[PDB]
RNA sequence: GAGCUAGCCCUGGCCAGGGUGAAGCUGGGGUGAGACCCAGUGGAGGCCCGAACCGGUGGGGGAUGCAAACCCCUCGGAUGA
RNA sequence: GAAUGCCGGCAUGAGUAACGAUAAAGAGGGUGAGAAUCCCUCUCGCCGUAAGCCCAAGGGUUCCUACGCAAUGGUCGUCAGCGUAGGGUUAGGCGGGACCUAAGGUGAAGCCGAAAGGCGUAGCCGAAGGGCAGCCGGUUAAUAUUCCGGCCCUUCCCGCAGGUGCGAUGGGGGGACGCUCUAGGCUAGGGGGACCGGAGCCAUGGACGAGCCCGGCCAGAAGCGCAGGGUGGGAGGUAGGCAAAUCCGCCUCCCAACAAGCUCUGCGUGGUGGGGAAGCCCGGGUGACAACCCCCCGAAGCCAGGGAGCCAAGAAAAGCCUCUAAGCACAACCUGCGGGAACCCGUACCGCAAACCGACACAGGUGGGCGGGUGCAAGAGCACUCAGGCGCGCGGGAGAACCCUCGCCAAGGAACUCUGCAAGUUGGCCCCGUAACUUCGGGAGAAGGGGUGCUCCCUGGGGUGAUGAGCCCCGGGGAGCCGCAGUGAACAGGCUCUGGCGACUGUUUACCAAAAACACAGCUCUCUGCGAACUCGUAAGAGGAGGUAUAGGGAGCGACGCUUGCCCGGUGCCGGAAGGUCAAGGGGAGGGGUGCAAGCCCCGAACCGAAGCCCCGGUGAACGGCGGCCGUAACUAUAACGGUCCUAAGGUAGCGAAAUUCCUUGUCGGGUAAGUUCCGACCUGCACGAAAAGCGUAACGACCGGAGCGCUGUCUCGGCGAGGGACCCGGUGAAAUUGAACUGGCCGUGAAGAUGCGGCCUACCCGUGGCAGGACGAAAAGACCCCGUGGAGCUUUACUGCAGCC
RNA sequence: CGAUGUCGGCUCGUCGCAUCCUGGGGCUGAAGAAGGUCCCAAGGGUUGGGCUGUUCGCCCAUUAAAGCGGCACGCGAGCUG
RNA sequence: UGGGAGAGGGUGGUGGAAUUCCCGGAGUAGCGGUGAAAUGCGCAGAUACCGGGAGGAACGCCGAUGGCGAAGGCAGCCACCUGGUCCACCCGUGACGCUGAGGCGCGAAAGCGUGGGGAGCAAACCGGAUUAGAUACCCGGGUAGUCCACGCCCUAAACG
RNA sequence: CCGAGGGUAGGGCCCGUGACUGGGGCGAAGUCGUAACAAGGUAGCUGUACCGGAAGGUGCGGCUGGAU
RNA sequence: GCGGGGUGGAGCAGCCUGGUAGCUCGUCGGGCUCAUAACCCGAAGGUCGUCGGUUCAAAUCCGGCCCCCGCAACCA
């Protein structure tokens, strides 16, 4: 439910900014959160291997459960839903009845103070965590395992979901938040719901500043470089490519598929994805 | 203006130092050439 | 060789004073309920003016210099990328 | 004898430039061989959010003292950061270590790499971060939170008493966190006192005063008081915190819940210990039995881990507390008291600088804290000034040109010039007032104006206090006074109209470009299903990301508005299990060598045989591209219309002599007395055009145009004046350059521009201040240009390789 | 080519004369006035503006007149840029 | 008070037919289209047929000259929430009424903003025909849009 | 003090005029096509959108003032 | 300077490879129509820019002159 400015300045004129109406605590658990390290896009070379970032807010890393296998037949509260800014989706503080708590991603609808819980027999309620061969046909789910027991992969992001379609075997059929339809093994667990924070694509950053805050170090296009930099550097005066649009590092940037095709998984993707 | 010498101890001994020369086989062959040629001293003077 | 300089990481510090007056909040009006309007409150912002600080626009001087880039006048940013 | 040779030595320029901020000096008295320069006194000027004080880094004896002046000091020197020598730096509490972790670094395990080595969880290392016990004064020539004095405190060891299930590297709590705004109460600091203490002072016309001048505190355990921070208590269950656990987490029940209580900090007080001015004497004495009090202002500092709001969501680990486990419960720990024990290193001095970084005692650079008073709305701004610290290590004269920095200027007022460049103007505050347009915020300080001092009188409100006085802070009204002038000094916008470009704040070629360039929110295309794609690396391993398609990579475009047309023939990319081509390999018609022969050996056709290519499609916010000629209307002219050739298709909307228009100052209109620029139009657009985006667009701009008002020394057109230089005298004393020089004009000649040749003319010898026509003056072995089968960056459908990928 | 700095402006001139003006003439299709055209003459003079980097040119307002050219397209160890 | 008819409205959910596409099968030389054709699709295996899958949109028969609403308009089925309206009884208030400048709300399609969705259809657009031309009518393609959500637009042969 | 009015500055309404530009009315015998009136040879009309030398065409929805 | 062109009335083939001129439109006669267009049937028209050369023979190949279209005209 993106919040609008008044034009008070150039930048507020645009920018908008999260509601944060779910969020029911502003300070994580103390047990739960470690140091994120910053990288810069530096490896352990020093050397810059992902461009354009650095300087970003400080951050401290809430540890996510993506497993909840780990659980099963333990059923937990929803203590409270908080901000995390490692992630688009918000976060649900678990209470287990165990005593121990945990975080999950928040997905669409969760109200604080019920329920969940994960295991073969959980019932289809938003929040909780099934194997896949359990969850019926046309379920809309989210945070899935790849593969068994290897933790949740797919849909995690903000608003996103994956739809289950049908089976085939030890293995379940489904649609991606790409739109690609793959076949993913039975016993890999899912949540039941889209993950939460459905507006977060609504926001408009506002200004160059925000980009700063979250990390985004400025972005210099190609064709503003010199030749030794780019293959689209240099010209007199403005100039348009030139040449198949390129890479800093010369393969083709305008189509060029680049998925390794004796790839083994292969075998499990039926459809490649949508638009 | 600033200029390029910004006089640091720490610094000095930390990156001329005969520690620094001794771990690295470039280091070694600093102080090998160094002895060889008869320096008074193999390494930077900085008062620690 | 990154004690200059460029980017990033970690940990600290700094930004006189003045001006403008967003949202929200309260009250009042309004209406079926609202939107919304008015006052007060409030104190937002790569907001405004301007020291420190960071700059280096124009002009003058300097030109075997005070200086292998400086000095004077003027000017830019000054809670932020 | 030449190599712009090399090393050295010494000349020339020259007693020349200069002597390093224009904050500034003068005199007296000392010392001494010698004094503008050292010491002392008085007078004068300069800084005073420093040019004062404290810490950090860096420097390393430079500190203090005696004795010295050859060199160092831009002069001098008796002086010195200089020479010689002697002395000087004292800690359980300050800083660091015997504590903790951050990035990073290292690295038992493990992984990888021809070697060297690379990586790597834990662990270790790593600080200006966490944690941890000292304050005030006195003393030395020089150290002091270090020595001394006073009053405090910490840890370790051992002992005694009391208490308790004691015990950890393990479990848990806590430590523990952002930005902005901010409440209460304090303290730092400051202002005032008709009160308290003080040596005095009465001047020059007045004042012996409720007069002047000076000062009126600092630290301090326990207790107490004020203000705050932190914190529920009890019970039952328990599978979770990788063993255990009474702890913690979760569930329920009672009680206490804006508290209280317990605790911990700040501030006040506090036994007590200190300190204590001017002035006058000789750093010291005196003052002095010093006094040590009241009121106001009041922090950004303290209580603090306070409160509120916001989104970008804000270290770790130890100390500490609690829980237990092996163990041990003659132990062990907790509390209190006592005695003992408590190590290593730093500590001098400079520290916005003459001691650091700049080759210099160099107008530059250098992080943190304190930074007083008055007045100007405020303030760290500005002027003056306190404490303190300085007059910048050549001086004295002179009173030219000219240069710099500065002040003024009759009449005119941009006529200057590429350009109002520069310099004027304007300038703070209060109040009145304020347009087009707009994204409704703005434009806006629009524009424009009026007020501003002082005195007397009347009065409204707030803080403190008490509800009053006093002090302090906002104001209101009336009557007056003076000057040319009241933000009377200093600090402190000129404005408007209209275009182009870029939305905007930002960013940039350190040291000739700050822009229209880069970035930017936003728009689109494209890749990527996660051991992701991509990137670095031989690799392992990293980044991506402890992220998961609302995500991440690459690319173009660049807020926003309205939009973004046609061409897929070529190139690219995407799709296509047919076909064609295609290497190694398979196959083996069939030949060849050799051997008596079995055999050994070699060649070899059809045929199966991948990717790539060909071929078949698709695809433009992929690379890209978007016609020619001729004719036609009832005046003329022009063609809505037609003919035909070509193409993959012939440029749509919008815009247009434009940051694009060659002809060109196109033509017409506007503005001007006059307009190659400007603005508005027209359209035969040499050679706009739609994300190398098209056309607009409020706001913004140290961007680039055009105009006007204001006002000016820009100019007509110059004048005068100030200071620093230039000039003269004393001191010190460079430089590039230089074949040698006894070095004139003209007209000729000459390798074609002659002081040097010819002829003629002119000309006594030598300087000083000036000016720049020549010495094809100096500087740099021309950057332009060419040449070299010279070099380097860059590009591609040049060649040939290689990585990578298939 | 081991360097002979370039347009235009400014400043400062100096020279030529194929004379723009002023002085003196002859011829005229010269009535006067005013012109044409040629001759002599370089002594002096030869303006201020708008446009443009401009020289040049055009234009405004004047003028006796608004001359042309050389001096390294005179002059950057004189300035501008 | 008691009753009735109804595509009146909003929300949530759900069923089958058909189309398209994908997968497997079986199968061969054309399909498709028109006035006739061509473009297009098809031996790289199309069409026609069977089985499987995905998705969107519209609801055949009932269905009417019907019903509902103030108008625009509303049609599978289920449930929830909700408006209007008619009838009966003759029970209650006792003229509380009519109209209505302004105002406010609703308002087909198309259109617009932001997300999503996208089978069929289809402005624009391309191609084949026709024609003197054919920027048309016809044919093969095809982008918005048509669909959902929120927010605008507020027009009409919004007509009886 | 007020005060005619003068001056400075900025606004509002109106009028005239302006390179050029936009459609409009009219104009005996121009050019192009043939949209409408017949089912006008694609029934027409319509709001809207898009496109095209032009009339128009086409989409979506509506109307009969539509032939049969 | 380099490249390409000139041919019935209009716009284009033929040139390369010598002997041959062709396509659409226009024009002319006829037809259909009441009439015109469209349409249908027949027909005329070039002598290849020009001059000179090569050859038995020149639109065709070589050289010149004339035009037209395009591209270039750069470095100080
Ligand atoms: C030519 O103009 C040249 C300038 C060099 S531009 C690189 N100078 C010649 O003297
Ligand atoms: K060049
Ligand atoms: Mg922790
Ligand atoms: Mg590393
Ligand atoms: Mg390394
Ligand atoms: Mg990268
Ligand atoms: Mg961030
Ligand atoms: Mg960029
Ligand atoms: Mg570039
Ligand atoms: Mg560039
Ligand atoms: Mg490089
Ligand atoms: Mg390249
Ligand atoms: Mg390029
Ligand atoms: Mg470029
Ligand atoms: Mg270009
Ligand atoms: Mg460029
Ligand atoms: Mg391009
Ligand atoms: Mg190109
Ligand atoms: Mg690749
Ligand atoms: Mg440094
Ligand atoms: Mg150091
Ligand atoms: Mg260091
Ligand atoms: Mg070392
Ligand atoms: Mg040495
Ligand atoms: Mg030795
Ligand atoms: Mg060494
Ligand atoms: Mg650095
Ligand atoms: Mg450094
Ligand atoms: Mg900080
Ligand atoms: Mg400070
Ligand atoms: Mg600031
Ligand atoms: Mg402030
Ligand atoms: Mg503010
Ligand atoms: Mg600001
Ligand atoms: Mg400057
Ligand atoms: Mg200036
Ligand atoms: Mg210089
Ligand atoms: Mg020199
Ligand atoms: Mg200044
Ligand atoms: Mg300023
Ligand atoms: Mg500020
Ligand atoms: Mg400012
Ligand atoms: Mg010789
Ligand atoms: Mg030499
Ligand atoms: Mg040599
Ligand atoms: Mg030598
Ligand atoms: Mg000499
Ligand atoms: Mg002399
Ligand atoms: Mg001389
Ligand atoms: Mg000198
Ligand atoms: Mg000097
Ligand atoms: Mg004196
Ligand atoms: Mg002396
Ligand atoms: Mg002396
Ligand atoms: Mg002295
Ligand atoms: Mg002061
Ligand atoms: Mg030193
Ligand atoms: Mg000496
Ligand atoms: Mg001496
Ligand atoms: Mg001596
Ligand atoms: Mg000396
Ligand atoms: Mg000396
Ligand atoms: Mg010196
Ligand atoms: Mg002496
Ligand atoms: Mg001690
Ligand atoms: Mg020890
Ligand atoms: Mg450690
Ligand atoms: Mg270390
Ligand atoms: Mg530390
Ligand atoms: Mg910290
Ligand atoms: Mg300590
Ligand atoms: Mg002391
Ligand atoms: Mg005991
Ligand atoms: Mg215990
Ligand atoms: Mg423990
Ligand atoms: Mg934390
Ligand atoms: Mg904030
Ligand atoms: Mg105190
Ligand atoms: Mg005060
Ligand atoms: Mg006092
Ligand atoms: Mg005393
Ligand atoms: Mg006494
Ligand atoms: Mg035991
Ligand atoms: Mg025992
Ligand atoms: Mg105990
Ligand atoms: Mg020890
Ligand atoms: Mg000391
Ligand atoms: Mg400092
Ligand atoms: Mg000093
Ligand atoms: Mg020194
Ligand atoms: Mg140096
Ligand atoms: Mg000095
Ligand atoms: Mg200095
Ligand atoms: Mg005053
Ligand atoms: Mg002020
Ligand atoms: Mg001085
Ligand atoms: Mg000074
Ligand atoms: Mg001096
Ligand atoms: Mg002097
Ligand atoms: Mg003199
Ligand atoms: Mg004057
Ligand atoms: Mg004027
Ligand atoms: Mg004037
Ligand atoms: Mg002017
Ligand atoms: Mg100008
Ligand atoms: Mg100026
Ligand atoms: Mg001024
Ligand atoms: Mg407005
Ligand atoms: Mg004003
Ligand atoms: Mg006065
Ligand atoms: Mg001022
Ligand atoms: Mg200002
Ligand atoms: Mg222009
Ligand atoms: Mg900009
Ligand atoms: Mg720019
Ligand atoms: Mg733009
Ligand atoms: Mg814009
Ligand atoms: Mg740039
Ligand atoms: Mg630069
Ligand atoms: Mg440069
Ligand atoms: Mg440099
Ligand atoms: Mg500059
Ligand atoms: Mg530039
Ligand atoms: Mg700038
Ligand atoms: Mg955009
Ligand atoms: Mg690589
Ligand atoms: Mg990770
Ligand atoms: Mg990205
Ligand atoms: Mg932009
Ligand atoms: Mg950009
Ligand atoms: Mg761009
Ligand atoms: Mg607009
Ligand atoms: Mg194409
Ligand atoms: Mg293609
Ligand atoms: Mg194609
Ligand atoms: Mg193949
Ligand atoms: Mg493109
Ligand atoms: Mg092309
Ligand atoms: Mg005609
Ligand atoms: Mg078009
Ligand atoms: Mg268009
Ligand atoms: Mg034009
Ligand atoms: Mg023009
Ligand atoms: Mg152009
Ligand atoms: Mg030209
Ligand atoms: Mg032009
Ligand atoms: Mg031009
Ligand atoms: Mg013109
Ligand atoms: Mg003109
Ligand atoms: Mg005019
Ligand atoms: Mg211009
Ligand atoms: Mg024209
Ligand atoms: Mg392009
Ligand atoms: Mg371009
Ligand atoms: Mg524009
Ligand atoms: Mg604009
Ligand atoms: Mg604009
Ligand atoms: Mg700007
Ligand atoms: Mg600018
Ligand atoms: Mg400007
Ligand atoms: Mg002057
Ligand atoms: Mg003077
Ligand atoms: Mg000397
Ligand atoms: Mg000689
Ligand atoms: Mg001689
Ligand atoms: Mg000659
Ligand atoms: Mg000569
Ligand atoms: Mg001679
Ligand atoms: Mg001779
Ligand atoms: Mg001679
Ligand atoms: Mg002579
Ligand atoms: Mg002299
Ligand atoms: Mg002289
Ligand atoms: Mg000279
Ligand atoms: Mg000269
Ligand atoms: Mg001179
Ligand atoms: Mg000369
Ligand atoms: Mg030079
Ligand atoms: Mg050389
Ligand atoms: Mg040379
Ligand atoms: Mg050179
Ligand atoms: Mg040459
Ligand atoms: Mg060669
Ligand atoms: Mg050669
Ligand atoms: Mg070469
Ligand atoms: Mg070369
Ligand atoms: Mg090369
Ligand atoms: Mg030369
Ligand atoms: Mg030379
Ligand atoms: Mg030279
Ligand atoms: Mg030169
Ligand atoms: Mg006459
Ligand atoms: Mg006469
Ligand atoms: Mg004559
Ligand atoms: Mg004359
Ligand atoms: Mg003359
Ligand atoms: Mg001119
Ligand atoms: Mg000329
Ligand atoms: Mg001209
Ligand atoms: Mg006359
Ligand atoms: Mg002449
Ligand atoms: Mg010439
Ligand atoms: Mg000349
Ligand atoms: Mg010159
Ligand atoms: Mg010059
Ligand atoms: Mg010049
Ligand atoms: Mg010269
Ligand atoms: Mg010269
Ligand atoms: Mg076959
Ligand atoms: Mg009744
Ligand atoms: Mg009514
Ligand atoms: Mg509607
Ligand atoms: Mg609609
Ligand atoms: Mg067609
Ligand atoms: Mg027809
Ligand atoms: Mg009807
Ligand atoms: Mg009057
Ligand atoms: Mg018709
Ligand atoms: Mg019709
Ligand atoms: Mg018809
Ligand atoms: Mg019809
Ligand atoms: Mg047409
Ligand atoms: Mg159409
Ligand atoms: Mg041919
Ligand atoms: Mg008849
Ligand atoms: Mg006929
Ligand atoms: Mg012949
Ligand atoms: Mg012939
Ligand atoms: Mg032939
Ligand atoms: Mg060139």
């Amino acid at each position: 439910a993106v919040k609008k400015f008044k034009p008070y300045t150039p930048s507020r004129r645009f920018m908008t900014v999260a509601d944060f109406s779910e969020i029911t605590k502003t300070e994580p658990e103390k047990s739960l959160v470690k140091p994120l390290k910053k990288t810069g896009g530096r490896n352990n070379q020093g050397r810059i291997t992902v461009r354009f970032r650095g300087g970003g807010h400080k951050r401290l890393y809430r540890i996510i459960d993506f497993k909840r296998w780990d659980k099963v037949g333990i059923p937990a509260k929803v203590a409270a839903i908080e901000y995390d800014p490692n992630r688009s989706a918000r976060i649900a503080l678990l209470h287990y009845v165990d005593g121990e708590k945990r975080y999950i991603i928040a997905p669409d609808g969760l109200q604080v103070g019920q329920q969940v819980v994960a295991g073969p027999d959980a019932p289809i309620q938003v929040g909780n965590a099934l194997p896949l061969r359990f969850i019926p046909v046309g379920t809309v789910v989210h945070a899935v395992e790849l593969e068994p027991k290897k933790g949740a992969k797919l849909a995690r992001a903000a608003g996103t979901s994956a739809q289950i379609q049908g089976r085939e075997g030890d293995y379940v059929i489904l649609r991606l938040p790409s739109g690609e339809l793959r076949k993913v093994h039975g016993e890999c667990y899912a949540t039941v719901g889209a993950v939460g924070n459905a507006d977060h694509k609504n926001i408009v950053l506002g200004k160059a500043g925000r980009s700063r805050w979250l990390g985004r170090r400025p972005h210099v296009r190609g064709a503003a470089m010199n030749p030794v930099d780019h293959p689209h550097g240099g010209g007199e005066g403005r100039a348009p490519r030139g040449r198949p649009p390129a890479s800093p590092w010369g393969w083709q940037t305008k189509g060029l598929k680049t998925r390794k095709r004796r790839k083994p998984s292969s075998r499990f993707i039926i459809a490649r994805r949508k638009k | 203006m600033k200029r390029t010498w910004q006089p640091n101890r720490r610094k000095r001994a930390k990156t001329h130092g005969f520690r620094a020369r001794m771990r690295t086989p470039g280091g070694r062959k600093v102080l090998k050439r160094r002895r060889q040629k008869g320096r008074w001293r193999l390494t930077p003077a900085v008062r620690k």
